[PDB]
């Protein structure tokens, strides 16, 4: 229960809605990058060795 | 227009200036994010990785 | 200075219609399918609009254009499947919309209930003509059968079927003509949807109990905007699951073959949302009689308010009426299942029994049981 | 069928009263009736105390249905305690309407 | 103007001695008031008024009184 952490977040970035919107924009930018990278890694893991990315090395520059 | 002048209308602008800057910043970042503008984005420490 | 939303002309309508109209506090999730329908309508327009930017309504290039959209056009496949699957979701919401009215007595709002019937008929027309646009094997023959079934009209039928065809067969002129109707009709439906709300707004929405809720009304915005937003999220969940995992389960294969005029497929069937009617006409032995049955049926929905004879609006406190309602729902399920099966002795008799059971339930059984229930309570 | 089936007939009537759950919300039978023009006129004639009690019961029933709850068994309505307070007013209103129609057809 | 008269003066003495432990003189009151500025008022009002949960009481025909959620949403500005 990081009550102090939530208190700091509110007092600095939520009391005014202008700051509230700005945090949202930066958060989504970072979130999409992390979400996309993690999801693609999971997809590649489940399908290891079948995607063309995993076999192109056997023909590219070859 | 002449009525808009006066000591207080200047004060009202001063109070709202911080809010105007923040809203302008919100719009600028939103535009860059929506458009995936590589020119500015290439100087972002982590987001730049997306670009290959 | 008073709020501007109560002075600007455009803002008065928005405030009345959305922000501040009183609503019952206790309306359940069943009252959330009306807003979804419009949302689906909106979704069906935009997707279709983009598809219209690439579709070619001609007997020869129609099939080719669909293949081009699915493969070469960027994100064409997803747009097509959203359009196709959104149609089915629209009808599912539509049936649930109608079902709620029958159970909770909303039909008592005659003016609003009658407008609804028109919206349903228009919706079906839009969906039927849209299914011809792909111009597959099933589309060609589906239109052929559902159109040749106007030659039974006493004396004008044959004259009014060739006129619809634009010729002595079903060819490109039919395709282009249906394309224009498909485009235009949904916008008329949108306008009619505003008459539906308008006539509703002058009386107010109903509640599950069936008692007037003037004592406990609530402003629509905060509570129900978030509630309808939650419903929209769930609706999107269902739609995306259908499209992104199993897009073609609800469609019928053999529609992916070029339409062959001189090749009748062994098993012609309408779409899942139209099957219930197909079995009601395939059972009647007379061709004209089958058309009279398919029509007399749809219209009993308009007659429901007359047949109502209970002294309570809501069937919540009517346990016997509930049993009949679920029995009638089961009958519709049987009709749907029979629609998809070939002609044969067992299915035919089952379909015949279901049809008569469907009608007699609505006409005799429901009024009689309501009278008995009234007698029981000593009204 | 006197004193041999009237008690049996009352039994089935009580069964249906329990099947209908409006007692579980504290609602009386009369409160449940559909409000048509005749019912609205009848309600207008009610004395203030009866009208106020009816309003509160409806409000409480709506509140309970909002929460998806019911009253405890101790507070459910009985089939031997319910008063049919609205019957006299509805009966008179219907009679007056019928009289007007009868006079109006000749 | 309030202090005009004997009874108001006696009341102030008693209430102050039981409230502050002293009797703030007028000169002190003026000095503290002079310290007030538009910026000071903004900060203090923001400290106690902005985005705070209110307490509401209504006794009469109050069918039009907006629900708590609407009242609570009117304690801040989406433009600010
Ligand atoms: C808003 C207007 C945006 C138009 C430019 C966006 C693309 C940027 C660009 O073309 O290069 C110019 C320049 C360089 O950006 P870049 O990221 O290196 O080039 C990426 C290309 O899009 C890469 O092009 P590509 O050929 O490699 O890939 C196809 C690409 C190319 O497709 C498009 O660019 C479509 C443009 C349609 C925009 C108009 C839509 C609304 C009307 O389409 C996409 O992948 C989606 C990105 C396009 C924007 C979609 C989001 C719009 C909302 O971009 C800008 O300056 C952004 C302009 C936004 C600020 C306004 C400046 C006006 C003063
Ligand atoms: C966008 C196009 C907007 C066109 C507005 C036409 C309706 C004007 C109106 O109702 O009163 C405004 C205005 C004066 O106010 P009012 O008559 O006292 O009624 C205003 C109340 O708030 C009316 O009381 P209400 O608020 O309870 O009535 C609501 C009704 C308002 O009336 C309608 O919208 C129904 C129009 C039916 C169109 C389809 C007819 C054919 C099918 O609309 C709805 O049912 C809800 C629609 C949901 C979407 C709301 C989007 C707002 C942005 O009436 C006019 O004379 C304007 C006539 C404009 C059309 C002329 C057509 C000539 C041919
Ligand atoms: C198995 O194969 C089959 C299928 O699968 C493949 C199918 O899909 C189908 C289904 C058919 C599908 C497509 C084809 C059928 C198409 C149609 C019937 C319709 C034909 C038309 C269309 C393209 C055009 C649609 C028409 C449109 C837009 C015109 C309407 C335009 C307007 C603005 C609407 C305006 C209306 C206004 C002002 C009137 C206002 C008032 C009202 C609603 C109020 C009601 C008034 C009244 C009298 C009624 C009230 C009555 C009262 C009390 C009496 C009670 C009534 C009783 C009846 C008892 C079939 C048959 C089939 O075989
Ligand atoms: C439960 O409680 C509730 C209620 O009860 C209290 C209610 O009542 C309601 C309200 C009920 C509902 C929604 C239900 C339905 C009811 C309604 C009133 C609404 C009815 C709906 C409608 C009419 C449909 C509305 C619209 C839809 C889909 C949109 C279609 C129309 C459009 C404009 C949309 C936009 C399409 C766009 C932009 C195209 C996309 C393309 C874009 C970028 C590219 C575009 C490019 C161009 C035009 C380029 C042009 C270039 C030109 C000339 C060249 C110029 C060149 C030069 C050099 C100058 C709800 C929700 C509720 O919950
Ligand atoms: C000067 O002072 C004044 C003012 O200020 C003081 C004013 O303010 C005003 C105010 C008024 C105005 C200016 C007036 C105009 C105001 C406006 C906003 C302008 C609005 C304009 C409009 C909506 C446009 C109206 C026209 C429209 C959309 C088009 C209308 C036509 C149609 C959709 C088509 C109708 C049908 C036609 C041609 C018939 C052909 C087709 C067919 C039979 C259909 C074929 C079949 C099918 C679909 C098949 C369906 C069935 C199928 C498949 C199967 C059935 C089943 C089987 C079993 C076979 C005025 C007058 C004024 O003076
Ligand atoms: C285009 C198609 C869109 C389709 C959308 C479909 C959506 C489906 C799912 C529906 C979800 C419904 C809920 C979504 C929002 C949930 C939260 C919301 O209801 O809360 C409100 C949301 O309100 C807003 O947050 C208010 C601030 C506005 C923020 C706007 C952010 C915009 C970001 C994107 C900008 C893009 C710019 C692009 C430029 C080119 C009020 O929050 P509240 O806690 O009571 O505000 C208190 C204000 N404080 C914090 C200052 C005290
Ligand atoms: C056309 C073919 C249609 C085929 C579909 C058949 C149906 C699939 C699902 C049917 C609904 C299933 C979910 C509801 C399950 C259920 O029984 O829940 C119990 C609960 C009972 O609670 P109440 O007595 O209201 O009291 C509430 C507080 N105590 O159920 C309900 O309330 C149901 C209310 C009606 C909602 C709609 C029910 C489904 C209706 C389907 C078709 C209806 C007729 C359509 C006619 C037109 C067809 C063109
Ligand atoms: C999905 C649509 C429903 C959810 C999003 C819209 C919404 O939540 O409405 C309320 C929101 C905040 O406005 P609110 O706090 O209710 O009152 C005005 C400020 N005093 O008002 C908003 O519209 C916030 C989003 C736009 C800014
Ligand atoms: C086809 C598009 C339709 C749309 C967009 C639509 C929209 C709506 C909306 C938004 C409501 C109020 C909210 C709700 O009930 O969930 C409503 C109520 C209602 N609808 Fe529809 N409707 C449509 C079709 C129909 C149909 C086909 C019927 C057939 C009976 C119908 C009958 C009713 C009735 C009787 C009500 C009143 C509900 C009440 O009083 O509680 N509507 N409609
Ligand atoms: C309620 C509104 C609508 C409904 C219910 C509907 C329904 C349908 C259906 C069921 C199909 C068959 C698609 C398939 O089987 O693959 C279809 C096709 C199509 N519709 Fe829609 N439609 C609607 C609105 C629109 C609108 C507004 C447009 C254009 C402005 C449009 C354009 C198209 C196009 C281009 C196709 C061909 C897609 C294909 O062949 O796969 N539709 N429609």
């Amino acid at each position: 229960a990081a009550a102090t952490l939530t208190s700091k977040l509110y007092s600095l970035l939520f009391r005014r809605t202008s700051t509230f919107a700005l945090t949202i924009i930066v958060g989504v930018m970072f979130f999409e990058r992390a979400f996309d990278q993690g999801a693609d890694a999971i997809y590649d893991h489940i399908n290891e060795g079948k995607l063309w990315k995993h076999i192109k090395h056997k023909y590219e520059n070859k | 227009v002449t009525r808009f002048l006066g000591p207080r209308y200047r004060e009202l602008v001063k109070n709202w200036v911080p809010t105007a800057y923040t809203w302008g910043a919100v719009g600028a970042v939103g535009l860059v994010w929506a458009t995936d503008w590589r020119l500015i984005l290439d100087w972002v420490p982590y987001i730049n990785g997306k670009f290959k | 200075m008073t709020p501007m939303r109560k002075t600007n002309p455009l803002m008065k309508l928005i405030n009345h219609s959305f922000i501040d109209l009183p609503t019952p506090s206790n309306i359940s999730a069943w009252w959330n399918f009306g807003s979804l329908l419009g949302a689906c309508l909106i979704l069906q327009i935009t997707t279709g609009l983009f598809l219209a930017m690439h579709y070619s309504p001609d007997a020869s290039t129609a099939f080719s254009s669909i293949a081009h959209i699915t493969r070469d056009v960027n994100y064409g496949w997803i747009i097509r499947y959203l359009h196709a699957n959104g149609a089915s979701m629209f009808f599912i919401c539509l049936f649930l919309h109608i079902g709620r009215g029958l159970y909770y007595g909303s039909f008592l709002y005659s003016e609003t209930w009658n407008i609804g019937i028109i919206l349903l008929l228009a919706t079906m027309a839009t969906a039927f003509m849209g299914y011809v646009l792909p111009w597959g094997q099933m589309s060609f023959w589906g239109a052929t059968v559902i159109t040749n079934l106007l030659s039974a009209i006493p004396y004008i039928g044959t004259d009014l079927v060739q006129w619809i065809w634009g010729g002595y067969s079903v060819d490109s002129p039919t395709l282009t003509r249906f394309f224009t109707f498909h485009f235009i009709l949904p916008f008329i439906i949108a306008a009619l949807a505003t008459l539906h709300l308008l006539f509703l707004h002058e009386t107010g929405s109903n509640n599950p109990l069936g008692i007037t809720s003037h004592s406990d009304k609530i402003t629509f915005h905060p509570y129900y905007t978030i509630k309808d937003a939650l419903g929209l999220l769930l609706f999107l969940l269902s739609l995306m699951t259908l499209t992104l995992f199993s897009p073609d389960l609800l469609g019928d294969p053999d529609n992916y073959t070029l339409a062959n005029p001189l090749n009748t497929p062994p098993h012609i069937k309408p779409e899942w949302y139209f099957l219930f009617a197909y079995t009601i006409l395939r059972s009647v032995p007379n061709k004209l009689g089958g058309v009279l049955a398919l029509l007399l049926s749809i219209l009993i929905l308009a007659m429901i308010p007359i047949l109502h004879m209970s002294k309570q609006q809501s069937m919540m406190f009517r346990p016997l009426s509930q049993s009949l309602y679920w029995l009638l729902a089961a009958d519709l399920l049987i009709l749907t299942w029979i629609g998809g099966q070939p002609v044969s002795y067992p299915f035919t008799i089952i379909g015949q029994v279901a049809s008569v059971l469907y009608f007699t339930t609505i006409l005799i059984l429901m009024p009689t049981i309501s009278l008995i229930e009234n007698k029981m309570l000593k009204w | 069928a006197v004193s041999a089936s009237g008690k049996w007939l009352d039994g089935i009537r009580k069964w249906y009263y329990n099947a209908a759950g409006f007692n579980k919300l504290g609602l009386m039978r009369d409160d449940t009736i559909y409000e048509d023009e005749d019912v609205k006129e009848a309600i207008r004639r009610l004395p203030e105390n009866l009208y106020n009690d009816r309003m509160f019961r409806i409000k409480r029933a709506l509140d309970l249905n909002l929460k998806h709850q019911i009253l405890p068994k101790e507070q459910w309505t009985k089939y031997e305690e319910e008063n049919f307070y609205l019957e006299p007013y509805l009966k008179e209103v219907i009679r007056e309407r019928k009289e007007r129609e009868e006079w109006a057809k000749k | 103007s309030h202090l005009d008269g004997t009874t108001p003066v006696c009341e102030d003495i008693g209430r102050s001695l039981l409230t502050y432990g002293r009797r703030i003189p007028l000169a002190e009151w003026e000095s503290r008031i002079a310290e007030v500025d538009a910026s000071v008022v903004r900060e203090i009002c923001s400290k106690y008024i902005y985005d705070q949960c209110p307490a509401v009481a209504g006794y009469g025909p109050i069918e039009q009184l907006p629900d708590y959620n609407r009242i609570r949403s009117g304690m801040f500005w989406l433009r600010f």
